[PDB]
């Protein structure tokens, strides 16, 4: 939500480097599978029994990249994370009824799948500022409750 | 660790991690201070730079332990009894930051060990500390 | 639950709820569907209005269950398998379930127990619901 | 929050029944006995070794009073949460680096003295609007991390 000049530089400039359709299939993937309750949203994409099912799953990938998506509009507008989450929090909280404790569950996994991707290059420092960019979509999405 | 694929899973991650349980440690240990402050709350005697002898020295200590639980998931709560009484008797380490820590040795592994850390390997390492954690906070 | 103490105080402070278990419980959901309606999601196929027969019934089933594991501390797990099996591998509840119905658990006691709901039994009772919500989940 | 006009006026109705006093020093003691790691933060407040100790501490009754003084005001100002704890988000964050999730637990322990001194008249409903103000306040006090 709030980052000096330098991190917002920093943030951005590895957000160029994401691709939004493996990232966001690898981090969805994750989740359901390290935290499995979270698989019950999910009844309508088949069958998610074990890790090799979910990792393969079309509509695992095909959601996991508009969850990052979603989250790039976040990157790119961070002075206004909650105008442009307010209809996402609406759906999650009016319609879907998650938790969210989930949303920061989600957003821990990301930064997990980030540091997997980018190795050394994801420093304490960036991880640093994604942890800020990450607490602050977690608690736009939360703000209708 | 719980189930006897998740202990399988764990004991293999882990002899991988190998030589650099310290190493890791200690990145772990700076990228809580970094991502979460209000830790740094807890090591007012530490000098917490980057390359700190301290923080080296301390992410010595938690990559042992570390390995001391990896041999002893049978038994937890009597291997880990020393700490349990320095962490929630002594220094009241607020259980939230158990968590913090575990998901910034998660972040360090994933970083290390990109081709090992698998969907499943995660997933048994996440039990792992946790069960780690509730020993530790288990006198709360 | 966990210490001998707080063995102690659970079984006494149980002795109190008596025959109102049953009771105790239907009113501690009442409160969690009002307070937390995320959880009303659970139970699709309940009438879920106030004096509802079926919510009756299920706080008959909880308060049992309660009064099953305050007769078995020395091993829930045991005790309590057929329950982790229902609530993680089928009905996928999330945890944080658990933590909002003890909580409404210990507000019904409250109300219907103050002069028995001391500060140290308030501390034992959290302990053991606690330990029940994570033999529940043991499963995840 | 946000609350109906019924609800509103139940609430109120509530709060001019409780004594700051006794009501305060008992929520601050519980969660001193419940959370026991949240001793750690009142190191000054002399001996909290046990139950009887903690209770009957002039510093704990004290400070419980200030607390549920400061909640009152959150009572009486509904609409504008985040405005009347910004001084107080500021304190706990910056000077005594109290995690948020505390915040949630003496909010639920309060909840829990109300229900032990009103009984009966603290409602399956009203608990339901209390519940409200209690995340509202929580959430208002963690909004300058
Ligand atoms: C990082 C936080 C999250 C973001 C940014 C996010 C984003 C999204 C987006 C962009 C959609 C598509 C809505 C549309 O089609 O207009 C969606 C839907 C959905 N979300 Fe999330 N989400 C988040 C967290 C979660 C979590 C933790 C869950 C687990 C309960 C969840 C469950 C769902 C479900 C079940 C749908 C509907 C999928 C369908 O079409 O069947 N979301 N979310
Ligand atoms: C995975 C969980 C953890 C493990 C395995 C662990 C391991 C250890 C070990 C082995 C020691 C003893 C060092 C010695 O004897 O000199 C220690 C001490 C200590 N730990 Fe932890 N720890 C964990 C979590 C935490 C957390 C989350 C915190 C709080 C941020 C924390 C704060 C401390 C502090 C302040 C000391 C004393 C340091 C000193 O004065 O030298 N620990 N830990
Ligand atoms: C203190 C922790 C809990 C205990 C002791 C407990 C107890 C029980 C028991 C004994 C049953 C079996 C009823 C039967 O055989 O007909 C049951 C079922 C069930 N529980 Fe729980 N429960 C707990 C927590 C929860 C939570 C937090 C939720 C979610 C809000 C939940 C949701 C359900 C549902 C949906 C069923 C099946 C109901 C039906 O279809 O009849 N439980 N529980
Ligand atoms: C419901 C949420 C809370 C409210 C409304 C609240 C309110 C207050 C108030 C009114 C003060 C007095 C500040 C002044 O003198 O100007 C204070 C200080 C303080 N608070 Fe909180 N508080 C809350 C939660 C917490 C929690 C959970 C902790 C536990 C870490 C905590 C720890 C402290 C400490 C250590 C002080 C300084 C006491 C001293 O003077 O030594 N607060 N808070």
């Amino acid at each position: 939500v709030q980052l000096s000049g330098e991190e917002k530089a920093a943030v951005l400039a590895l957000w160029d480097k994401v691709n939004e359709e493996e990232v966001g299939g690898e981090a969805l993937g994750r989740l359901l599978v390290v935290y499995p309750w979270t698989q019950r949203f999910f009844d309508s994409f088949g069958d998610l029994s074990n890790p090799g099912a979910v990792m393969g799953n079309p509509k695992v990938k095909a959601h996991g990249k508009k969850v990052l998506h979603s989250f790039g509009e976040g990157v790119h507008h961070l002075d206004n994370l909650k105008g442009t989450f307010a209809a996402l929090s609406e759906l999650h909280c009016d319609k879907l009824h998650v938790d969210p404790e989930n949303f920061r569950l989600l957003g821990n996994v990301l930064v997990v799948v980030l540091a997997r991707h980018f190795g050394k290059d994801f420093t304490p420092e960036l991880q640093a500022s994604y942890q800020k960019v990450v607490a602050g979509v977690a608690n736009a999405l939360a703000h209708k409750y | 660790v719980l189930s006897a694929a998740d202990k399988t899973n764990v004991k293999a991650a882990w002899s991988k991690v190998g030589g650099h349980a310290g190493e890791y440690g200690a990145e772990a240990l700076e990228r809580m201070f970094l991502g979460f402050p209000t830790t740094k709350t807890y090591f007012p005697h530490f000098d917490l730079s980057h390359g700190s002898a301290q923080v080296k020295a301390h992410g010595k200590k938690v990559g042992d332990a570390l390995t001391l639980a990896v041999g002893h998931l049978d038994d937890l709560p009597g291997a880990l009894s020393d700490l349990s009484n320095l962490h929630a008797h002594k220094l009241r380490v607020d259980p939230v930051n158990f968590k913090l820590l575990s998901h910034c040795l998660l972040s360090t592994l994933a970083v290390h060990l990109p081709n090992d850390f698998t969907p499943a390997v995660h997933a048994s390492l996440d039990k792992f500390l946790s069960s780690v954690s509730t020993v530790l906070t288990s006198k709360y």
